[PDB]
């Protein structure tokens, strides 16, 4: 083992940031699971031969009670990995059908190297269930930990209507955050729901800004 | 014929009444802004120049803008500022209800 | 014929009612 250790470290970092993403989105995740040592990762999600197996890397998450109160329509979530360089349409159907038969509102799918176009036309094909796509690379660092990236908090519709009535606004007159913005993907931002940004200002310290996903 | 106008007038009045913000819940600055002060002075000066009644003692003065400044000092300007919110909704603050500076 | 001696626009509120 001279580089497989580096590959496993990359997998461990991606796993940690996936857990952090789920916890931020608002499903029950524990700091015991987040702060997971590399040796524990080896002993748990790696076999004797040093092979990273991702069948058991998958996990299911449920909303916290606070999240249930804040957003009534928070369903269960499903995260899946894959060992293949390219995820196939059969392996993607085994995910979509699984999402349907397990009654999951959201599902997170990742892929090692690339995702074929053949498997990319089914992720938006089964509403209301939402399927989001990610890479094991380009995820090994949580962008929300970057000091330039501020704190984004998804705003519930109850306080969104309060903001809109306070500023006498349409949804369209707010500053806009792109649906494909990396933080929007992190937050799992559907279109139409506003995000609150706590900006650290050089002049006035902390002030709250708002964007809308659209 | 005329009833089309009656409908249009009803709609205009209804939209006006919906846009107006009632006095009990206007959330704008108590202070008169510098722009409002300048325009109140200018408009009151114009009205005095066009032979309007004046509510202050003229100390043998001839400048309409000076007369308006005197009226503002003694709070005798019969004007109202209609502050416009971005959505078209508006509030109404009287001149004597505002504090200069 | 100015905005100081004649109304700008005139409209009929209702139909003319004979008295």
């Amino acid at each position: 083992d001279q580089e497989n250790e580096r590959n496993i470290s990359r997998l461990w970092r991606a796993f940690r940031t996936v857990k952090e993403m789920v916890k931020d989105r608002g499903y029950f995740i524990t700091q015991e699971e987040v702060e997971l040592p590399l040796e524990d990762f080896k002993a748990k999600y790696c076999d004797s031969m040093g092979r990273p197996q991702r069948k058991m890397m998958s996990f299911q998450a449920n909303p916290t009670e606070e999240s249930i109160s804040k957003f009534p329509d928070m369903g269960s979530l499903w995260v899946e990995f894959c060992d293949e360089p390219s995820v196939g349409v059969k392996t993607m159907k085994t995910f979509v059908i699984h999402i349907q038969e397990k009654n999951f509102q959201t599902g997170i799918f990742v892929y090692q190297n690339n995702i074929t176009p053949s498997a990319m036309k089914l992720v938006p094909s089964i509403p209301p269930a939402t399927i989001e796509t990610f890479n094991e690379a380009a995820l090994v660092v949580n962008i929300t930990h970057h000091e330039l990236v501020p704190k984004h908090i998804r705003l519930s519709s109850d306080e969104k209507r309060e903001l809109l009535k306070r500023y006498r606004l349409k949804e369209s007159q707010l500053p806009r955050i792109q649906r494909a913005d990396p933080v929007a993907l992190y937050l799992g931002l559907k279109r139409g729901e506003v995000v609150k940004i706590i900006r650290k200002s050089e002049t006035s310290g902390r002030y709250a800004s708002y964007r809308i996903c659209m | 014929g005329p009833e089309d106008f009656q409908q249009h007038e009803q709609i205009r009045r209804k939209t006006l009444k919906e846009k107006a913000i009632p006095k009990d819940q206007r959330a704008t600055t108590p202070y008169m802004t510098k722009y409002e002060r300048a325009r109140i002075l200018g408009t009151r000066a114009l009205q005095i120049s066009m032979n309007a009644p004046v509510f202050v003692d003229l100390e043998g003065e001839t400048d309409p803008l000076r007369i308006a400044m005197k009226e503002l000092a003694e709070k005798k300007i019969p004007l109202v500022i209609r502050r416009y919110l971005p959505d078209g909704s508006f509030e109404d603050w009287s001149v004597e209800e505002l504090i200069v500076d | 014929a100015t905005t100081l001696n004649t109304p700008v626009v005139i409209h009929a509120t209702q139909l003319p009612q004979h008295v």
